[PDB]
């Protein structure tokens, strides 16, 4: 009737404000989802939906927002994470009074779900305020940036974060990925070739390797200890891009250190931990294979030009050896070897 | 291994042994254990591990549902197979809803469609429509096709209360053997 819906839902409604006072106990379930489920029967579900969506809508606005507003300069961390939680806690009890709502209703009108429904209002009206998410952002980035340098930082916080805004994507990474993974990558990237520049100015290139292996290492356990499992694979794309794609021919071609060097003094680790390192990355294990073709071909045909077979013998046997050892009998190395000798030896 | 497990936990509730709560709907109390409860149903789950008063109470009522059909449908919780007649069907699917038993309220929607007859109709299309059984609702609308009846049209709005005048003619679809039933009915609609 007109009256009816009304009369249950001024009790539904404080009800609900009643849950989000952390009250709750002391409220009768049984009569709360009974009401819920009479003015469902009734064709007022609407009505329902949308008193739910301005209730809830009113805590996060004008408490909740605020409450992490002010918390801006100390524990703001721990107070957005709080109001999370507590957020949690009271839409799984909304959910449960207004489950009959839930499973039947909110389908057939294609709406979300009271839960979901939840986790958007906490996203736009808190995380995505603007305030809340510059601050957050440049928190994380922050955290995770000092802690590159050295410093000690709570994970559990970034933790938290990283997986509330996973949740906030409603099965999704997008909110996470758009909000923290994107400006993480880039700030990431930057100081990635800012410590490049430095260890190639400063360095030989096997340290190098080892320290760009090292590096992808640390970076990997910052995703599975505070990040999302997710962002594996982009920061390690990151990693490869910056230290050893950009800087290849660099890298392979330092004097008295890279390829040549490693070659004519026969290093075999370092070839293979170049070999490994350059694995990674299109074009790296053409690079060694173009410099190394460049190096075999001028020895070679210098040799050409003033006993014979046994350096050709020996230097064949050397190469095979690299072949074997380094460079994992790799079919691209073969031939480019292969392609050397039969160019030098007509 | 799990059929034969609910086969001694009905054993247990009749024994009497283990049972954490009484839950009670009019002249029926019924033991039961909590976790059978919270397992089969999502309703009886959210009360007893809910932070809500129930939770804490040993002892329980719940309404809106007669104490035979309670008594039937924890038996059924128990034993996970259900009788289900045009008697206690349309008590059936209500109530078996309310309490969050989706697979009955099928049994019963199943029921419901299987016996539709030219004057079956009504409570049927009505019922969903309530219930909120929307494969219902289509199945049965869909099953109209020309009844021209004034008997059992008569049938046709009579059950659909007062939303139906606005959804009588609201539906475009309706063509008519005979045009009259716009007056004679309203008079008479009026005249009870």
């Amino acid at each position: 009737d007109e009256k009816y819906v009304n009369s249950i839902w001024d009790l539904l409604k404080n009800a609900i404000q009643e849950i989000q006072r952390k009250n709750n106990s002391g409220l009768s379930f049984e009569e709360l989802y009974r009401n819920a489920y009479t003015m469902v029967l009734h064709k007022h579900g609407e009505k329902l939906y949308t008193g739910l969506r301005e209730v809830v809508t009113e805590h996060l606005i004008n408490k909740v927002r605020e409450d992490v507003l002010n918390s801006l300069n100390n524990n703001f961390l721990q107070t957005l994470n709080q109001a999370w939680n507590d957020h949690q806690t009271a839409m799984v009890m909304i959910r449960d009074i207004l489950m009959y709502m839930d499973r039947v209703y909110v389908q057939q009108n294609n709406v979300e779900n009271v839960y979901n429904l939840g986790l958007i209002i906490f996203r736009d009206q808190v995380v995505r305020y603007g305030c809340i998410r510059d601050h957050l952002r440049q928190t994380l980035l922050d955290m995770i940036a000092r802690e590159r340098k050295g410093e000690v930082v709570d994970r559990g916080a970034i933790r938290n974060a990283c997986q509330m805004l996973m949740i906030l994507g409603l099965e999704g990474r997008s909110v996470y990925e758009e909000d923290f993974e994107a400006p993480f990558l880039e700030m990431s990237a930057e100081f990635f070739q800012m410590e490049s520049q430095k260890f190639l100015a400063e360095n030989s290139a096997s340290v190098y390797i080892k320290k760009v292996e090292a590096r992808i290492n640390e970076e990997i356990e910052r995703v599975m200890h505070c990040l999302d499992k997710s962002t594996e694979e982009p920061i390690v794309k990151v990693v490869e891009r910056e230290l050893i794609s950009k800087h290849m021919r660099t890298i392979v071609e330092m004097e008295n250190s890279g390829l040549v060097h490693m070659l004519k003094n026969g290093k075999t680790e370092d070839l293979g931990c170049m070999y490994k390192l350059f694995s990674r990355v299109p074009n790296g294990l053409k690079t060694m294979c173009e410099c190394m073709s460049s190096y075999l071909r001028e020895q070679g045909k210098a040799l050409v030009s003033e006993d014979y077979r046994q350096g050709l013998d020996d230097l064949k046997s050397r190469f095979d050896r690299f072949l074997l050892e380094s460079f994992n009998n790799d079919r691209l190395f073969k031939q480019t070897i292969a392609g050397d000798f039969e160019y030098f030896l007509n | 291994h799990m059929g034969k497990a609910f086969k001694v936990m009905n054993e247990l509730r009749s024994k009497q042994l283990l049972c954490d709560v009484m839950i009670v709907a009019e002249d029926v109390e019924i033991e039961a254990h909590r976790v059978v409860l919270a397992a089969c149903s999502p309703y009886f789950c959210a009360m007893f591990t809910g932070d809500m008063s129930e939770s804490a109470a040993a002892a329980i009522e719940i309404k809106d549902v007669d104490g035979q059909t309670l008594s039937k449908l924890i038996d059924y919780i128990y034993t996970a197979e259900i009788e289900v007649t045009e008697e206690n069907v349309q008590v059936l699917l209500p109530a078996a809803s309310l309490l969050q038993l989706m697979d009955v309220r099928q049994n019963c929607c199943d029921f419901l469609q299987s016996q539709l007859h030219p004057t079956n109709c009504l409570g049927i299309r009505a019922f969903a429509d309530v219930h909120t059984c929307t494969d219902l609702l289509q199945q049965a609308n869909a099953y109209a096709e020309q009844h021209f009846p004034e008997v059992m049209l008569g049938e046709e709005f009579l059950s659909l209360s007062l939303d139906q005048v606005c959804s009588l003619i609201s539906s475009d679809k309706l063509t008519v053997s005979s045009e009259e039933k716009v007056f004679e009915a309203v008079i008479s609609w009026i005249n009870y």
